[PDB]
């Protein structure tokens, strides 16, 4: 009980919209309040708005004023957030937020959060990448080049995930193609190189690829 | 419009330590309306404190918060490993113009440590293709702030360069960068030397590393 | 000496329903079945009572209350009825015995821009008594903080005005009320039709 379960992620094309449900149960849904708030990747929170579940009144920043529109359906106990003209930098993981509140009283704070809806707005089409080696020269560092994929994610292991212990596999980066780029790396004995075998293991669901890139030492 | 700005931007502290975050307001704002956030790298936000001072259910006792008027302080009394995470402060006062702060990351203290540098040419595989990818590596240092130079042909080269960097790591406390350098083949072809220079506070002088193309 | 209904019927303004007026029938008479047998409303039920019978009986007092709603409200004005209306504005007991009438009010309640002088109490913190009235204007506390008279977070104010516009529907359209009730006690009747 007591959840906000939010819609699935979205790809969606500048220009469009976009619609995320936010389902309340466990909770007095008609008391209560929802409001909704975003996240770029490694950036701060950002306010967008809020409405009055009973009322269905709503209050907008000032920044989405034009183009985000906050609701409800009492019957199904869902707040919706539509934003549109949805531009680049609309990319982000979409939050609802809520107090609990029983049949007496809300508790007097937004300690309800769901779980979050990304939302990539983007130009770009499904696409798997290119896994190219990062080839080693006490220890030895050697990874993978995961080109050109879109969307987000991917999955990096090392030998089936049989090495994990000194891997990094970095953030990817958009790059001005509109695809992402990220490579995973791995620290190794030098001494290994001649008689172990390094594998990376790439997986993009929404192309449905999978690589086993072999990475051995070049002359 | 009230702003909300948390000071430090980062808190580099040890497990055990008090922890002591702070959030200034434009203006006077009700301490009714003042709350406080963690979130774990991956989470979602988790409510901590509400109305200035009152823990939300569950969250441990070592949180405390206080504060009135624009100074608001969000003190853990002792830092537990799953602590380390960032905090954000929200004032939602009033009906309309709710707003964050930017954030405090609250990170593990550790010892300086240099990073190891590593360079790659771009594949036989990718060259094959039109496109030169170039690969620095900075391994395991601390503290985060680095700086990532591109030298081509001994010219320092700017543009066609991305960065990008992990999270603290569980065991060792430590970070590591990634700096690719991506040109066309024909570009890639134009230069003999590709070289990495790496600026860091564990490092007395900017370590490079280079190599000639095909050779 | 004939009861004033017109005053009540024909009332140029109407009371919001949160705010519900009642004004009382003390002795004179009245023809009901001519208002039963009216075109002009469209809902005219009864309750305890017959409205063909009500020629031939005499009450000590009569009462007549007056509020404007929506249409698909008008079914809420009933004895044990629930929503926003029968909880929070107008409510009527389980032993009622009177008539409820009620016709569109779309011509006089609904302006160019969208009359918003109706409201409607939306927030409460318990239901109504039958025949009580609530004007009270306290913003409601939703949560354990104080509002002091601020709106904000679980702070809401407890009036909501009904969108009358002319482009709306049957249900979302304004409907005009008058609520009869009809008591009789140790005192002489009072109030009556022309058979007594
Ligand atoms: C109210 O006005 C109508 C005409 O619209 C009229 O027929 C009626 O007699 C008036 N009085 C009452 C009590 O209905």
């Amino acid at each position: 009980q007591m959840q906000l379960v939010q819609s699935g992620p979205e790809v969606k094309k500048p220009g469009t919209s976009v619609k995320v449900s936010c389902k309340a149960s466990g909770f007095t849904f008609m008391s209560s309040a929802v409001q909704w708030v975003r996240q770029a990747r490694g950036q701060r929170l950002e306010w967008i708005g809020w409405i009055v579940i009973g009322s269905g009144n709503t209050n907008y920043a000032q920044k989405f004023q034009e183009r985000v529109t906050i609701t409800r359906d009492m019957s199904t106990s869902t707040a919706y957030m539509e934003l549109s003209s949805l531009r680049s930098e609309d990319t982000a993981v979409y939050y609802c937020a809520a107090p609990y509140c029983s049949s007496i009283s809300c508790n007097d704070g937004f300690d309800i959060w769901g779980q979050g809806t990304m939302v990539t707005v983007s130009s770009a089409s499904t696409k798997g990448p290119s896994v190219f080696p990062l080839a080693p020269s006490g220890t030895a560092a050697l990874g993978c080049l995961v080109k050109d994929y879109f969307p987000e994610p991917v999955t990096v292991s090392w030998n089936s995930g049989a090495l994990t212990s000194g891997v990094h596999t970095f953030p990817a980066v958009l790059q001005s193609s509109g695809l992402y780029s990220l490579s995973s790396v791995v620290t190794v004995p030098s001494s290994s190189l001649g008689t172990q075998t390094y594998i990376c293991n790439v997986n993009h669901k929404p192309s449905n690829t999978k690589v086993d890139k072999k990475v051995e030492p070049k002359s | 419009e009230i702003v909300l700005t948390q000071s430090p931007g980062t808190l580099s502290l040890s497990p055990g330590e008090r922890a002591t975050l702070s959030c200034r307001a434009s203006q006077s704002v009700s301490s009714s309306y003042l709350a406080w956030y963690q979130q774990k790298p991956g989470q979602a936000p988790r409510l901590l404190i509400y109305g200035a001072s009152s823990r939300a259910t569950g969250i441990p006792d070592r949180f405390s918060g206080s504060g009135s008027g624009t100074d608001f302080t969000l003190t853990i009394s002792r830092l537990e490993p799953e602590d380390f995470a960032v905090y954000y402060c929200q004032h939602y006062g009033s009906s309309r113009g709710w707003t964050f702060g930017q954030g405090t990351k609250v990170e593990i203290k550790r010892t300086v440590a240099a990073p190891s540098v590593f360079i790659f040419p771009p594949s036989d595989e990718q060259l094959k293709s039109g496109t030169a990818s170039v690969v620095c590596l900075l391994n395991n240092f601390y503290p985060r702030e680095a700086k990532v130079q591109w030298k081509v042909d001994n010219a320092l080269q700017s543009g066609n360069s991305q960065e990008s960097v992990t999270e603290q790591d569980s065991k060792d406390s430590t970070y590591s960068l990634s700096s690719t350098l991506t040109l066309s083949k024909a570009d890639y072809e134009k230069h003999k030397v590709y070289a990495c220079e790496v600026t860091h506070q564990g490092l007395r002088s900017p370590v490079t590393k280079s190599f000639n193309r095909g050779e | 000496n004939l009861c004033p209904f017109g005053e009540v019927f024909n009332a140029t303004r109407f009371a919001s329903v949160y705010a519900w007026n009642r004004k009382r029938i003390s002795n004179c008479v009245a023809d009901y079945s001519v208002l039963y047998n009216s075109a002009s409303f469209s809902t005219f039920k009864c309750y305890g009572v017959s409205p063909t019978k009500l020629n031939d009986l005499c009450f000590t007092n009569v009462y007549a209350d007056s509020f404007v709603i929506r249409g698909d409200e008008v079914r809420q004005i009933a004895p044990g009825q629930t929503g926003k209306i029968a909880d929070y504005n107008y409510k009527l007991p389980d032993d009622f015995t009177g008539c409820v009438i009620a016709w569109n009010s779309n011509n006089l309640d609904s302006k160019v821009g969208g009359n918003y002088n109706y409201l409607y109490r939306l927030f409460r913190k318990s239901n109504l008594k039958p025949f009580e009235r609530d004007i009270s204007t306290e913003i409601y506390q939703a949560g354990s903080t104080p509002c002091n008279g601020v709106e904000g977070f679980n702070c809401y104010f407890p009036l909501q005005s009904y969108g009358f516009q002319p482009t709306n529907g049957v249900g979302y359209q304004p409907y005009r009320v008058v609520v009869l009730s009809f008591e009789l006690l140790h005192a002489p009747a009072t109030v009556c039709g022309p058979k007594k």
